[PDB]
């Protein structure tokens, strides 16, 4: 449950990706596919060699998901229901594996952002992470 | 654990450059800050009780970097993390009784600690090499639970 | 997250638990206390002998803490603040420790309710322990 | 992988009531509804989409006796639980590649399988002889990944 502070603590933080959505979100995922081979077997029918156009492309729209969650961040199941019913409903995901990508974002940011990675801003994060990933792994429709 | 010869000298590299008087301490910092629960197993380091207090604790610096030699130690002998860590893994589980999920968090905390002192020199490859050392040495020191 | 059969399925089964909330309570941590011996240390003070006083006092706390839960299945961080104030502030219990205690509360319940206890009654109580665990393991405020 | 004298014969006496050819299909019908990322396991295995078509579908039926033909064989094994899964280990972790918090969740259903089908007579103690047992079939189950 995030704390008022948790929720000013990821909007400061995650305000400064800005236009490096694309970037960040890639490289999270790129982190995530070298770290934990295991993950990629999600996506067979993509190309994941490094620098792949469909995993840039791909690590945008996942930074954008998460910059509509900081927006909506007091109504995370609402806002989030049709990504729930991709990765819950249709794909599966193994709640592990948002684990993995959750701790991959975090590597992302305070390897970008060390201003903004302090002790309780990395709390935070963490927990935004954690609560974005429960929503996306539940069947709540 | 399998670290390639080009894993091997780009892990080495990293870690000579890693300060140890800070690294370690500010590991088992953020431990505590963002899985507070773990605060429960170090009663006697005095105030832990906001994150700056944390952080600055003379007793979580001191002890952040034994951890940080234990890692150093394992990675000194990646052939044999179960004999290098037998004597720790006796102390975590069957004295302590530490949970082997916070043995995984403390690893991944390190590597976001890594992350955040190199910047874009912990590139992803190097990460997935230490990603492979802090499994190792999570593994190891839950032995005697196995 | 709660979906609509969830909550229904919760308060279906909680409500068939009415008197039996306090021995319900009391069994399943007797039940955490002999199968998970480490969780007895966050009790150092306690009377924890079989069929203690105590400990039957703590689960009719218990239960009825659940059943204030229950009733405010979409209110239960406000509802359940004091609880986290003292799990997460004070306590810091970790999580595992209430994934136990969530689990002998399901067998419990499957012990002395078997009509009830169907697999998507199961799956309905797990979810919603899971939700509780969240609330009074986290520091929102 | 370690009961006390009595913890083994407590479990023993209540398997011997164990209805072979139910509990298993019953048990894993729960994991895939209580916890429904895990029917990605089973694509082969045809409509899992509701509970009562997860608890009525003749594959889960027939692939949970198995699943507890392998408890029976741990249950009649129970200081060399390490080698009588070892087969299963590599299937499970080298082939399939569960993740291990999954083997601990199976183990748990199937507590509350027990529990549901017995009763009173599921006592604390029982119980926490079982858990012993789904404890350390599990940690034999993960062995490969250790
Ligand atoms: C913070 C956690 C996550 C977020 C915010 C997120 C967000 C997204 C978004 C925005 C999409 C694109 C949906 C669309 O526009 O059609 C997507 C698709 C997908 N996600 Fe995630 N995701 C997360 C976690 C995961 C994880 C952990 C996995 C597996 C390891 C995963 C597997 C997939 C797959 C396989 C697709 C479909 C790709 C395709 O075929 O187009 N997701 N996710
Ligand atoms: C996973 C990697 C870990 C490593 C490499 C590590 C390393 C060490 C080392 C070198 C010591 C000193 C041993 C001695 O003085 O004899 C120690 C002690 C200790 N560790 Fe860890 N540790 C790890 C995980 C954890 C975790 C996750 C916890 C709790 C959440 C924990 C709790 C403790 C405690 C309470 C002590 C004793 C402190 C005292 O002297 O009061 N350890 N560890
Ligand atoms: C469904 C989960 C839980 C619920 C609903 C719950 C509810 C409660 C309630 C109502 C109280 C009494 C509060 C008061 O007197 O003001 C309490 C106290 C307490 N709980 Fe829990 N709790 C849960 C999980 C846990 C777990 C898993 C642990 C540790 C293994 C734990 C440890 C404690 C302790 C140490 C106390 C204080 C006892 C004392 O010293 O008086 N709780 N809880
Ligand atoms: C923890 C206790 C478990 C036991 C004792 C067990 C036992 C077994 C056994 C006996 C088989 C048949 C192997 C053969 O005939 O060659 C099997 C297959 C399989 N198991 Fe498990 N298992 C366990 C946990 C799990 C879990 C948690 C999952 C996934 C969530 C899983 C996924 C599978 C799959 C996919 C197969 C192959 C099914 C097929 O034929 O397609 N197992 N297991
Ligand atoms: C602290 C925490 C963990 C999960 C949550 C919920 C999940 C559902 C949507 C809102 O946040 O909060
Ligand atoms: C599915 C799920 C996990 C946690 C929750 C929230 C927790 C906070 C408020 C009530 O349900 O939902």
């Amino acid at each position: 449950v995030l704390s008022p502070a948790d929720k000013t603590n990821v909007k400061a933080a995650w305000g400064k990706v800005g236009a490096h959505a694309g970037e960040y979100g890639a490289e999270a995922l790129e982190r995530m596919f070298l770290s934990f081979p295991t993950t990629k077997t999600y996506f067979p029918h993509f190309d994941l060699s490094h620098g792949s156009a469909q995993v840039k492309g791909h690590g945008k729209k996942v930074a954008d998901a998460l910059t509509n969650a900081v927006a909506h961040v007091d109504d995370m199941p609402n806002a989030l229901s049709a990504l729930s019913d991709l990765h819950a409903h249709k794909l599966r995901v193994d709640p592990v594996n948002f684990k993995l990508l959750s701790h991959c974002l975090l590597v992302t940011l305070a390897a970008h952002l060390p201003a903004e990675f302090t002790p309780a801003v990395h709390a935070s994060l963490d927990k935004f992470l954690a609560s974005v990933s429960t929503v996306l792994t539940s069947k709540y429709r | 654990v399998h670290l390639t010869p080009e894993e091997k000298s780009a892990v080495t590299a990293l870690w000579g450059k890693v300060n140890v008087d800070e690294v370690g301490g500010e590991a088992l910092g953020r431990l505590l800050v963002v899985y507070p629960w773990t605060q429960r197993f170090f009663e006697s380091f005095g105030d832990l009780s906001t994150p700056d207090a944390v952080m600055g604790n003379p007793k979580v610096k001191a002890h952040g970097k034994k951890v940080l030699g234990a890692f150093s130690d394992g990675l000194a002998h990646l052939d044999n993390l179960k004999g290098t860590f037998a004597t720790l893994s006796e102390l975590h589980c069957d004295k302590l009784h530490v949970d082997p999920e916070n043995f995984r968090l403390l690893g991944n905390v390190l590597v976001c600690v890594l992350a955040h002192h190199f910047g874009k020199e912990f590139t992803p490859p190097v990460q997935a090499a230490y990603q492979k050392v802090v499994a190792g040495v999570a593994n190891a020191l839950a032995h005697k639970y196995h």
